[PDB]
Order: structure tokens, then sequence, then C-alpha cells
RNA sequence: AGCUAAAUAUUGGCGAGAGACCGAUAGCGAACAAGUAGAGUGAUCGAAAGAUGAAAAGAACUUUGAAAAGAGAGUUAAAUAGUACGUGAAAUUGCUGAAAGGGAAGCAUUGGAAAUCAGUCUUACCUGGGUGAGAUCAGUAGUGCGAGACUAUGCAC
RNA sequence: UUUCAAUGGCCCGUCUUGAAACACGGACCAAGGAGUCUAGCAUCUAUGCGAGUGUUUGGGUGAUGAAAACCCAUCCGCGAAAUGAAAGUGAAUGCAGGUGGGAACGCCCUUGUGGCGUGCACCAUCGACCGACCCGGAAUGGAAGGGUUUGAGU
RNA sequence: GAGAAGCUCAGACGAGUAGGCAGGCGUGGAGGUUUGUGACGAAGCCUUGGGCGUGAGCCUGGGUCGAACAGCCUCUAGUG
RNA sequence: AAACUUUCAGCAACGGAUCUCUUGGCUCUCGCAUCGAUGAAGAACGCAGCGAAAUGCGAUACGUAAUGUGAAUUG
């Protein structure tokens, strides 16, 4: 029973925990795969990018909105303004983002 | 039969470091010579304060250094401030006079500080050399309570301790029992 | 030391695969080192033994013997060498084995597809 | 010295790595013991045994 | 330039090569460094701390060898570091002295004259004849 | 026995480059080296640096 | 490591511990924390008063964003800055002043805990304290605020 | 190594191990609640404890004075080169008939006494 | 109303490489003809069991016996390895030897008796005595200036 | 070592106030046989760094041989601020204060358990400062003035 | 010098269940080290022989046997 | 005095511990995606010179064709 010093105990293992316990022995293991699947790809796309350029946006919330970091695609009002033809912009690694606009 | 009574039999204290660094060693090689050899209660109380333990050996920043060295009655000008411990940095400290200091150990931002302001750092062998029986020196210590385990310490009815709890603000240990609108208070 | 992924150093698999290895494979596993004679003629360090070969006994007790391979068990690891026997108990003569890293090749039975092994093996005929 | 680096100049391969300082900066503790500054002050030396 | 000779006694002082110890007895040790006359486990008589120290081992097939440790410039070059002189065809009491000079009397290891003979002593009397007993 | 035992064991980065340097320095004292085993009573210079 | 455990010197020791007559039975006193009104009161309102009841209004779906707000006090004001900032300006007279930007250093608000020397910063933040704003303009700053 | 005393030569044997073979004659304390031994009851057997500790300048010796230093080979008697009036060799028991002779005359040489001569 | 790769999962299956794991009462139940033998109407339940020797060289032949076997022999490095086979503990048993014994035995202390074990001494080192032969020793000469140690050419015979 | 004599010696384990018990388990021997590992928490110790700290979510030398070693960016956790249910507000009159004891050091005596001056740590104590609360109090803001109080604060 | 983890001088003291702590003994496996032991006999086992330790235990003679095994500093646990 | 009983030792039994071994287990990681009305998984019964359990096979029955190797199989 509870009769030691410090914290109240909470300890959520009242369930089949151990049924479901999943360890990292693979991690290494999963690193060499990623790393051979990046090689395998940029050897097959070869000489594009293996990164296609992506959108500088700003993060929203006040936590996050004075930081820049990169979005998902470009407008279709950015891709217009640059000269660019949206179902073009594919074939050359440009990604189309029809969600996100410009304020 | 004999009917003596002992109470303060074995004495409590450490009689060596339990640090295994072969420096430390060292230097309580030193220090026991030294504590043996002269009359100086300073050399003493290196000795005793090179066995303790981390807890009992808290910090000193240069701040500190320089306030307690600086009081307006000190004449503590030009001496050598000693601590059997490690000399903190207090970046709060804008502008860090020349001090003399000797210490067990230096943050590298402290150290790079007291010598940019003209000042010296000293291991405690070469305050030795210097001081030998720690005349004109100010021995110092750091706050032995100021660690996180002395809020705790005593926790009791009406102790205002600070409990132990994973987590902090209302539903966590802020109801019956700790105000009066919920049966008493403490 | 071994780098390759695909080669195994566990004792238990080279083990297993010694002892288990189909007929075949055995005939690989039981080869012997031709003679120097033989060696500089055929260029070619060592073969696997066959029955009618001419070797001469190396290591053990039967050391200095010659003699033609009479036949290779192979599910033994053993060959048997003509007139190097003992003597049982009732008189009639066992054939003893020896190993074939413990004999030397002195006379090949060549033949068509020996021939062609050694060719095969980068030797000279 | 580009791997490491020094107590006081960052290792190039490193970053922001500095060697560790010693907390003793002579470690001839035996020749500090017998040096003049310190034997120059001691009190006389004591028997090293002595007689029953 | 040099690392302390108090430090490379403390960390060999219970690990190297040349000390056997054993739990029997209560714990005893020995040293078997070339350098060591004396064969006891202790900063004083190691030599591989000290600057200036010295060994005594048999020279077959008679006589022993003075070992000696070079002027601390070669602490870094271990070639240079060692000394090897062959006392050796001479008597015992021709071999003591010289002994007692080259360690005593030049002021190197004045302290270890006597194990030096004592060990220089005993190595003699290893390689006289055995007068065996039929 | 289970596979989820703690195998493995961190260490501060920062000791771990505190405990190479410190390797690293050992290397360099000829005492050392003969304490630990390595017959280098012949060797020319420690440390020992031969040509590119 | 198990070597040093006190499981090794209870070897031979019957009870290991645990006592003749109490004994280390299955939870004598109930399972987890379970009891804190009952028979566990004296340990409950002892160490951890406060634990059983409710107190305060709830919040539903709260988003910690819109509230986050880390303060820095007056006298790390300085500290925000690079060191070749501090040298060109910190106790020098300057035509312009330095711009501390709280912000990008991760503080929503700026508070008033301190001292600052005498020299003139514009103090970009969020938010400010009025004693802090009050130090900051004796000082000969100003507080520029920014969203 | 002079004078040799011994305080006991018998070994404390376990309680009971004459009375039951599972029962091994290596010394055990008694811990049960009613053990006669355990609370020394006169005439039962004497349990070991730190009087019966033999002189700090004796012990470990034999009979001679000497001190049983064991041995593997003959840098193991070399070692006992100094020592020679304090430790005597005792050969290994695994060590082979022909490393044995070798060790008999190494210690002969230093004039080493070997305790398992023969 | 609808489709869609990748990054994710994988105590099944197949193939592969490992291990500070277990080492025949352990490790899968199963290292072996094991989900086998065996049980139960049935659903189901479910074992025990590895090791001669390098090689069978697995004991010819003679003899006693109805035979199984024994005894001689033989093979082997070894039969103190004979398949009832590596090593071969304990409980338990036979024979031989020793000893003790009036309704338990065992243990402790102390000695007697009998049995049994160790001293290897006076070796080393030093001096004296007897004879013996021998490249002969202290101070020196010379070959890093002052003092000290060492080796080396000779003299000192 | 065995045995004899003299003297002593009850059957161990266990629960128990109390076991030699007419209390229970134990015929014998071998081998097996019971405080572990994990998610936390607390004190204490060691080590590294220190107003910071934490390379192993990831990415790289990498292909050779690579579950290791070694290197590398942005986040994030914990810490650097508290208080209040909350909206909110948010820490120097002063040498970052005063008082008492006090380590270490220095100076005077005159041989005492001395006097004098600084005073680290820590404890007790009187204040100041921040938040809450209770006041008066000259549409919105709560500035100066207060309080027997209150907070896991400065 | 006297493993400064050393050396040296002195005085007082010694019941212990439950329980607490310390220092040790022994076992499997891991890193390091020991021109470590071993078919001229490792390991194991038997013993009417010897030695060491207050003890856990350790070393050794003789017998048996046949292929591996140990000391020292550390790591570790399905460790008595 | 024997027999008898008891203890110890040698030898012989009984039994199968111990030690050493290990084509087995366990665990981790890497890789792969392929059952069936074109009759699967599973079951039964058969097949070899001398073969009952296992492997294999199906009246073409420890197999036929085809490809590779190249002298065995083995009691
Ligand atoms: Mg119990
Ligand atoms: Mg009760
Ligand atoms: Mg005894
Ligand atoms: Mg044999
Ligand atoms: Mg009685
Ligand atoms: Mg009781
Ligand atoms: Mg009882
Ligand atoms: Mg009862
Ligand atoms: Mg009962
Ligand atoms: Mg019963
Ligand atoms: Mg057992
Ligand atoms: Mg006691
Ligand atoms: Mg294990
Ligand atoms: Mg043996
Ligand atoms: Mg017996
Ligand atoms: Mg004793
Ligand atoms: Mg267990």
């Amino acid at each position: 029973a509870i009769h030691v010093k410090g914290q109240l105990p909470n300890a959520h293992f009242h369930k089949d925990w151990q049924r479901y316990v999943k360890t990292w022995f693979n991690q290494p293991g999963r690193k060499l795969r990623r790393r051979q699947a990046r090689q395998t790809k940029a050897a097959k796309i070869a000489p594009r990018p293996v990164e296609a350029i992506r959108p500088a946006v700003k993060p929203p919330t006040i936590r996050y909105n004075m930081k820049v970091r990169a979005g998902r695609g470009f407008t279709l009002e950015e891709l217009k303004a640059a000269g660019v033809s949206r179902r073009v912009a594919s074939t050359i690694g440009i990604p189309v983002d029809h969600r996100r606009r410009n304020r | 039969g004999i009917d003596i009574e002992r109470h303060h039999v074995r004495k409590s204290q450490r009689s060596k470091p339990a640090s295994e660094n072969v420096y430390l060693k060292l230097l309580v090689k030193l220090y026991r010579f030294l504590a043996r050899r002269t009359d100086s209660r300073f050399n003493k109380a290196i000795l005793k304060r090179l066995f303790q333990s981390k807890t009992n050996r808290p910090p000193i920043s240069i701040s500190k250094i320089a306030a307690l060295t600086s009081r307006k009655s000190a004449s503590l000008e030009g001496k050598t401030t000693v601590i059997v411990g490690t000399v903190t940095d207090d970046e709060r400290l804008l502008t860090v006079p020349k001090l003399s200091v000797a210490a067990l150990r230096f943050t590298k931002s402290a150290r790079a500080r007291i010598l940019k302001a003209g000042g010296e750092v000293l291991t405690l062998d070469q305050l030795a050399l210097r001081a030998p029986t720690g005349s004109n020196t100010v021995l110092l210590r750091g706050k032995k309570h100021a660690r996180e385990a002395y809020r705790h310490f005593g926790f009791g009815p009406h102790k205002h301790k600070a409990p132990y709890v994973r987590s902090e603000g209302r539903k966590f240990e802020r109801a019956r029992g700790r105000r009066k609108s919920r049966a008493f208070k403490v | 030391m071994k780098f390759s992924r695909d080669v195994t150093s566990s004792r238990r698999k080279q083990r297993k695969a010694h002892f288990g290895a189909p007929s075949s494979v055995r005939r690989v596993l039981m080869s012997a080192p031709l003679s120097k004679e033989l060696r500089e003629q055929y260029k070619i360090r060592s073969l696997p033994v066959r029955r009618d070969d001419q070797i001469t006994v190396i290591r053990g007790s039967n050391k200095g013997r010659e003699g033609k391979i009479t036949s290779v068990y192979r599910k033994k690891f053993l060959l048997l060498i003509e007139r190097v026997t003992r003597e049982k108990a009732n008189g009639a003569s066992a054939p003893v084995g020896i190993d074939a890293s413990k004999v030397v090749i002195t006379k090949l039975h060549l033949d068509k597809d020996r021939k062609d092994l050694i060719v095969r093996k980068g030797g000279k005929v | 010295d580009s791997v490491f680096g020094s107590t006081t100049e960052a290792a190039q391969l490193k970053k922001n790595y500095f060697l560790p300082e010693n907390i003793i900066s002579n470690a001839d503790v035996t020749r500090l013991i017998n040096s003049d500054e310190i034997q120059s002050i001691v009190k006389a030396a004591g028997p090293s045994r002595v007689k029953r | 330039m040099s690392v302390s000779n108090d430090l490379i006694w403390q960390v060999i002082r219970d690990n190297n090569r040349f000390l056997v110890k054993r739990p029997e007895f209560g714990g005893i040790q020995f040293n078997r460094e070339p350098v060591n006359v004396s064969g006891k486990n202790a900063q004083r008589f190691s030599g591989l701390c000290n600057d200036k120290a010295v060994g005594v081992q048999a020279n077959s097939p008679r006589g022993v060898v003075l070992i000696t440790k070079t002027n601390p410039k070669n602490a870094q070059k271990p070639a240079k570091l060692f000394r090897k002189d062959v006392i050796a065809n001479a008597s015992s009491r021709k071999t003591y002295k010289s002994i007692a000079g080259r360690i005593g009397r030049t002021g190197y290891r004045d302290d270890l004259v006597k194990v030096s003979v004592a060990r220089a002593s005993a190595i003699l009397s290893s390689q006289r004849p055995k007068k065996t007993v039929a | 026995t289970k596979t989820w035992r703690k195998w493995h064991v961190k260490v501060n980065q920062n000791e771990k480059r505190y405990a190479i340097s410190s390797a690293v320095a050992a290397s360099g004292v000829p005492s050392l080296l003969l304490a630990r085993g390595h017959r280098i009573e012949e060797i020319p210079e420690v440390p020992l640096v031969v040509d590119d | 490591p198990t070597h040093t455990s006190k499981t090794r010197k209870l070897r031979g020791h019957v009870s290991a511990g645990h006592g003749r007559i109490g004994k280390h039975r299955k939870h004598p006193g109930g399972r987890g924390k379970a009891g804190g009104l009952q028979h566990l009161r004296s340990h409950f309102d002892k160490y951890h008063p406060g634990y059983f009841g409710k107190v305060g209004m709830r919040r539903f779906h709260l988003m910690k964003n819109p509230l986050w707000r880390p303060t820095v006090n007056l006298d790390r004001l300085w500290t925000l800055v690079p060191n070749e900032t501090r040298e060109k300006y910190l106790g020098k007279n300057t035509e312009v002043a330095p711009v501390i930007n709280v912000l990008q250093s991760g503080y929503g608000k700026v508070l008033g805990k301190g001292r600052l020397p005498d020299t003139p910063v514009i103090i970009q933040t969020r938010y400010v304290s009025r004693r802090a704003e009050e130090k900051i303009k004796q000082a000969g700053g100003v507080v520029e605020l920014i969203a | 190594a002079v004078n040799i005393i011994k305080k006991r030569t018998k070994p404390f044997k376990r309680h009971q191990s004459d009375r039951f073979k599972r029962v091994g004659e290596s010394w055990r304390k008694p811990r049960g609640i009613d053990s006669c031994v355990r609370r020394r009851f006169r005439g039962t057997i004497s349990m070991p404890k730190i009087g019966y500790g033999n002189n700090k300048k004796t012990r470990y010796c034999m009979p001679n004075g000497l001190k049983a230093f064991l041995v593997r080979n003959v840098s193991d008697v070399e070692l006992l080169l100094m020592h020679n009036k304090t430790y005597a060799a005792e050969i290994a028991g695994n060590v082979s008939a022909r490393k044995r002779v070798e060790i008999v005359e190494k210690a002969r040489a230093l004039g080493v006494k070997v305790t398992n001569a023969g």
C-alpha cells in the first residue's frame, strides 16, 4: 500500500500491455533500408533532384507565425504570376497546391 | 559486564572521497599532508571538503564571488577566493570585475570571462603553492539548500513545503485539505 | 576474415552442411592433393578422388603404402585402397578406410570427363 | 588537432567541442609536497615510527 | 614535457601486465617489471613510474645485467630509454662493488643499492654449478 | 526472460568524447602501453608516427 | 547488476527480509492507491493534502498555442544579443540604439525583474509588464510592440 | 614465522551433518527459531567467530614458517627469488610431469622450498 | 457516388545472416522413426528416450555346460571402452579388512591406546686450518676541464 | 583417524507468549527449485556539462564488411517565474536590506575557553518586493495609499 | 621503502530474534591481461594422505579418467 | 570365540549424477509474396530385390521425360 515519499502512482498498466509491446531492435535495420531506398530512387530519377522544390509558408498560430518553413505546393496564383501553367508545373517538378491561397 | 551506553560511537563523517577520480586522489594526497604538517584550520577545511559528495558541494557563480568580495566593509579587495566545488558563470553580470579564484572546476564560460576581465583561475594545487596555509584567502561555499529536494523536505500539515506532484494546476492537490471551501486548509 | 553476407561462419550450419551433404557434393569434399610431378604436369593442385586412381598414403599407420582406389565410400567420407586391410578375428581381411585429404594422387584415372575437368580447372593435358 | 581541438580552441570536426580541463594543474604531487614553498612552512616532521 | 609519475602509479597500481596479485595469505602482490629490483608492488620501486630506476636480471651463462633508465629526455623514446650494462665474469666482491658504484656513488638510486646487491647475490647463487647428490 | 529488457546504454556525448580523449592521451604514455601488455620495448618513439 | 543486489545477501536468511510474523503476502492493504479516504487517510491527509475533490472551472478543448507566452526578465535582455553587438553599444554613445527582438529569442512577454545598464535599447516584444517598461524608459530605451 | 600457535585445529562442522547425508559438512549459520546451537546451549557444537582468528604475524604460515605459493610454471617460481625465506613453492596439480621436473630444478637453483616435491 | 503508389504492420509461410541465450530434468511437447507410443465414446490429453571406439578391429579357436553362459585365448592406445558399451557421483548392496557393541545411535571436551603423517636439519654466507695450481690484487700510467662510479690496454708478479 | 573412559549434549524446520512435545512438514539420495524484468516515483552516491542540459524521431560518412563506432540540422522535453477558479497581473527603498549565532582569514594582546574586524553555509528572526484576497478610494484602466491575512513565490 | 589503499603507537569494548548496513567466499557467460595449464593427461570423480583460512571456501599427494581448462582487472546473470 | 548389528576403506554391484560434447531449441535481424473446381489443405490405400516407422512417389508408383554433373549405391 501507499506509504513511501513521492508522487502518488499513476501507472497505466491494467490492460494486457505485454501483448502489445513494441521494441526497436530493427531501428538500425530500418535506417539502412530507408537510406538504400533513397539511393535506389536517386539513381532512378537522375539527373532530376531527389526532392521537389517547395514553397515557403508561415506556420499558423502565434507560437510559430514568426518562423518560415517548407509548404506543400505553390498556389495557382503563384504559378500564374511566375508564368508556369499548372499542367506543366508537375512535369518539371513543381508541386501545385490548389488549397493554399495568397492572403 | 559493564554498563556503557554508546550513542556517538562510530564517527559519521567521510574519511576519504567516494569518487574514483585519480586526480582528486592526488589533491587529497596533497591536502592530507598539508592539513597534518601545518596548524592551519584552512587546510583541514579543504581536506574535509575534498571528501564531500556533489550535493554537499554546491556550485557558486562569479556573481556571488564578485558580490561577496566587494562589500562596503570588505577589505577583500585583492584576495584569492577559494571554493571546493564548481565556479559557474552568471550571464546577468554583464561586466565581470578582476577576480582571483581557486576552484575544483570552472565552467568554460566562467573561466573565459574571468580571464578576459584580467583575473586569474587556479586549481587547488596552484592555491597550495601560493597560500600554503590559506592566508589572506576568502574561503566560500555555495548554497547547500538551494537544490530541489529542500523544497520538499519536512512536508506536513502547516509546514508550507512543496508536495510531490506529477503535474501542476487545478485538479492536482488543490482541493479538500488545501482550502477552507473544501473541508479544511492543510 | 570473411565479408560476404552470403557466407556463414556458423559452426552449426557448416557442420550440418558437411555431414548432410548429398552424394554429388561429397565428391568435391573428398579431394586429394596431386603429387609434385602431377601438379607441374597438369597445373592443378588437387582433384576429387576417383575409383581406379593411384595414391600413396601420407598420414596414419598406413603412411607410405600405395595402391589403386578400389572404392569411394562417400556415405562415410572414406577411401578403400587396394591391399590396405587388417585381419579380423576369423582370419578374413577387412579393408581400412582412409580420408581423401590424407593421400596424394600419383597417377590419375584419366578419361574423357577427367580430361575435360583438367582443362576446365585451368590445367593442361 | 582538427579532430579534438584544444581546451581554448574549438575542434574543427566536432562543433562547439573543447577538450576538458583537469582539476589539478600539476599532477606531480610528490614534487609539490617536497617543494621549497611547502617544506619551508611546515612543522618539524615528527617520528615516522615510535618506540613502545 | 611529462605525464606525472604519480598519475601513472594511480593507473597501474592494480592493473598492469607485470603485477602478479593473488588473494591468498590475505592479498599478496608481486611486481615483475624488468626495472624493479625489489620485486614488490609499490610506487617507489616501480620502474614504470620513476624517472630513475634500476633492475638486475640474469645474464646467460654467468653474471647479471644491470638495467637502468636513461635521462628523462628519452621518456617518449623507449628504444633509448633503457640502458643495459652486462656485469659478468666478475667475482661476487667485484660485481657488488660495481653495482654500488653505478647506482649509489653516482647518486642515481642510492635507496636501491642494498636491494640491488641482494638481487645480484641471489642470481649469482642460482647460477653456480649443482653439486648433485647421487 | 523478455526481449524488452534494456540492452543498450546511453552515455552523454560529451562523456563519450572525454573517454576517447583520455584513451588517446593514455596511448601517448609508454608506461601505460607496457602496463597494458604491449611489447613496445624497442619502438623508437611514442606516439609512433609513420610516413603517409 | 544482480551481483551487487541485496537479494544475493539474503540467500540463507529464510524470510528474505520480510519478517516471520507479518510476511510478504499479496496486497494486504489493497491495490494501487485505493483507500485514500478510508484506511489510507492518515497518509493522504499528511503527504498529499488537496487530493480529493474539485476546484475551479472546466475548459473544454484547451489548445495551448494561443496561450504561448514564455517570459524573460530585464536582467537577461542584454544576454539575448550577440557578443559583438554588446561590445559595440553597451556602455558607448551611439546615434543608433540596438534592437532586441525578444520574440525571435522565443519570448512573448518582457518582465521587470532585475536592472538594466544605462544605454539606450529598443525592446520589441508582444507584451511587457508595467515595471519592465518603466525601467527600460529610465535607461533611455523604448518598448515597441509587435505581433 | 616464529612460534606458530593455532587457536583451534578442529574444523567447525555443520550441525546435524553427522546425521543426514544430504547435509554437507561445510559450515552454515543455524537460523532456526528454536536452534540450541545458535543459542549456544552447553554441550552443543561451537560456531565460528572472529575471536578464533589467529595471530596476524603467524596467520597463513605452514608449520615451517613459510607460506605455500602456488606455481604453474618456471616463471611463477622465479617470482620467489628475493622471497626465499617467506614463501614456499606449491606446484599445481594440473602441471605436467615434464614441466614439474623443470619447476623442481628451478626452485632448487633458487633455494625455494617446494611443499609437494615428488 | 468512386480510385489511388510510398513512408506503416507482420509470434503464419518461404529464404538468409546472427547472438554476452539453453546445453538432454535445460532449450520448442519433440536434439532420438514426436504431435510418435499410450489414454479417452468424444471434445481432447500426450510422454519417456542423445554419447563403444580413430576404425567393429563387435572377441577366431580350445575347453566346461542341455543351454544362457563361464574359463582360456584374441582385438584395441584402453575391455578400469564388450554394444546391459565415454566419464561413471549419491542413495542402496555383496565380499574382504579394521574396530566397537548389557533396552537406540549420533555429537562436544580431554587424554590413553593403536594406526598413520611431517621434520632432511648441521643446507646458504663468513672466517680459520691442510695441500694444490693459476690469464694475479690495493696505489697508480694513459686513453669527458674541476670531484665521484664503471669497463677496457699494461704495470704492480 | 578410530575407539575407550570421565563430563556435558532432547529433533531439526515452523507458526508461537511459550516446542523435546501426545502441534504440523520431514523414510533415503541425486538433479531442479522461489524478490525477477519493465513503466514510474523518492532519497542517497558517482560522472559529464552548467543557466543551461539532452547526438540515437531522423539524417550522414555507407560501399566496401558495418545492428557498433563516429559525425550532423530543426524541433521538442525538463530547467531559467510566480500566482489565481479565471479574466489576468507578474518580482531591488537599501551593499539585493537589518538582527543573532557562525566556517575560513586578518589584526591585537599576552599565555586563557583569548579580545577586535570582516563575515561563507545553515538556522531563527524584523522588513522589502510579485500574485491572490480583504479594504478605504480621491464608459473604461487601476495608478498612489493600506491590511490582522494568503501562495508549492522574489 | 614498506600497495600513503602504506607504515607506526595507544586505549576502551565484544548477547542477539525480526530487521538494517558493510566486507568477503562460491557458480554460468562477456571484454582485457597472464612467451597462463593441458594427451609427457584438461575437466570431472574417489580417497582409509598433507597444507591454509574464524568461516564461506581454497591449495596439494595418491587413485580413476580422456579434451579441454584456469589466475588477475573489469562486465554480466536463469548465480549457492 | 563366532554369528549378528553398526561405521569406515578397498574391490565388486546397483543407479545414472558430474564433466566434456551438440546436424537441436530459443531469440534477434535481413529478404521475399506463391493455395484451391486446371480439384487445395487434410484424410485413406498402395508403390522398392530383400522395407515396418520417416523421406519420396502414385498402377508410368523410393518414380517417366528434360537439364547438369560425371562413377557410384552400399546392410
Ligand atoms: Mg516465512
Ligand atoms: Mg498480526
Ligand atoms: Mg583449522
Ligand atoms: Mg581409458
Ligand atoms: Mg545430560
Ligand atoms: Mg515472536
Ligand atoms: Mg521447535
Ligand atoms: Mg499450531
Ligand atoms: Mg498447520
Ligand atoms: Mg509426516
Ligand atoms: Mg541443486
Ligand atoms: Mg555480536
Ligand atoms: Mg546461464
Ligand atoms: Mg586430471
Ligand atoms: Mg567417504
Ligand atoms: Mg587457522
Ligand atoms: Mg534461480
